[PDB]
């Protein structure tokens, strides 16, 4: 299956 | 030397790092100057200086190196998004092929790292190249990493289960392909299909 | 190989603006420049020389309609090691689409024809700029070339630009002589 790890969060 | 199969998914891997890096840098994703000239592949690129990113990608490329020398990683995806809708703008896809047998050898195998540099550079060129057609992203985004395995209970728990994020109404173009021998990735980026010319 | 483009309607400043995007373009991918040339635009020398050739190709467009353009690198002129082709015949000398529609309609065509594949790295080459112009029309830095004759080896690709206009004259560019530009740009 597909699965994702997000980048940082950006202010 | 030549191609062992744990040469090749360095090989992929840093691969994955310099590309992003150049999608990124050259699709506006984060302002032109948090990224720095180095010489990579007989060429001049565009890498990261922001901390958290490099810190992000650098764990996303272990882990990506991990996989490929298990054959466990069968795609990888840029996915470029609306800040505010989330609606998916550019979504650029690696391929990768695998050969299972490279375990089995009992020799490096016979391609210079010239010969595959040449491959690599290619690519890039042709990277840099999307700039002269890909529709302007008018709006702020950002992006994501998505991959596709087939073994889905080794995942490591920081990787979350997703969608594959596609498109509505796309265009598609493919790229050129490289190979180490032990690995092939192959390239595409799609968009949407703009709303005028 | 041989590259069309058929705008989808009607396309002048426009054809400049093919033209000198398509010389950046190639600068770039056959290894003349190392960075695109806007990415440069913030050694220092070379892009002097470059700005040059593009600032008297608007001066030359600015005289006269340009049928064909010649970007020709290394060796000579008449004998290069490698050259490229845009051919504007067919444009009209009513027009709704942007000069930058047109000009990612171009780029998507050469791109989607796998240009620029060649895998071994050139050498830095010298870069000659011809396009051809109406004989009177005054141009006073390209020089005229009256006995030029197109190479018949080197060649890499052409563009030919149409959109979907039906009769012109087989006698159309009759007045038509190749120029070519007096300084060479030098890869660096």
């Amino acid at each position: 299956s597909w699965y994702s790890y997000p980048p940082p969060q950006r202010a | 030397q030549g191609i062992t199969a744990r040469g090749s998914a360095e090989i992929v891997a840093e691969f994955f790092s310099f590309g992003i890096n150049s999608i990124l840098y050259q699709r506006g994703i984060y302002p032109s100057e948090t990224f720095t000239r180095v010489q990579k592949y007989g060429l001049t690129l565009l890498v990261t200086t922001d901390l958290e990113l490099i810190k992000y990608l650098n764990n996303v490329v272990e882990q990506l190196k991990d996989w490929l020398y298990k054959c466990s990683v069968q795609k990888l995806v840029v996915v470029i998004s609306n800040i505010e809708s989330g609606e998916v703008l550019e979504r650029w896809q690696f391929d990768i092929e695998c050969d299972k047998t490279a375990k089995d050898d009992s020799a490096p195998r016979e391609k210079s790292q010239k010969a595959i540099q040449d491959e690599i550079r290619s690519v890039i060129r042709q990277i840099t190249a999307t700039v002269t057609f890909l529709p302007l992203l008018e709006v702020s985004c950002s992006f994501d990493l998505l991959i596709y395995t087939d073994k889905d209970l080794v995942v490591p728990e920081k990787w979350e289960e997703s969608g594959p994020q596609f498109i509505t109404n796309s265009e598609e173009v493919r790229l050129r392909s490289f190979t180490t021998t032990i690995h092939k990735v192959n390239s595409m980026v799609a968009y949407k299909i703009p709303v005028n010319d | 190989c041989m590259v069309p483009v058929v705008f989808p309607g009607p396309v002048q400043e426009g054809c400049c603006q093919f033209t000198c995007e398509l010389l950046k373009h190639i600068m770039y991918q056959r290894q003349q420049l190392p960075l695109p040339y806007e990415q440069l635009k913030h050694c220092q020398q070379a892009l002097a020389e470059l700005e040059s050739v593009l600032s008297h190709l608007e001066d030359f467009f600015a005289r006269t309609l340009v049928p064909r353009v010649l970007i020709l690198l290394g060796g000579n002129a008449l004998s290069p090691k490698e050259f490229y082709e845009l051919d504007l015949s067919l444009l009209a000398p009513d027009q709704s689409l942007s000069t930058a529609a047109c000009l990612r309609r171009l780029f998507r065509a050469i791109f989607m024809a796998d240009a620029f594949s060649e895998l071994q790295a050139p050498p830095l080459m010298g870069t000659v700029v011809m396009a051809q112009g109406h004989r009177n029309c005054g141009e006073d830095w390209f020089r005229p070339k009256l006995n030029y004759r197109v190479p018949s080896r080197g060649h890499k690709l052409t563009v030919t630009l149409s959109c979907g206009r039906p009769s012109i004259r087989t006698t159309a560019w009759e007045d038509y002589i190749w120029f070519q530009a007096p300084v060479t740009f030098k890869g660096f």
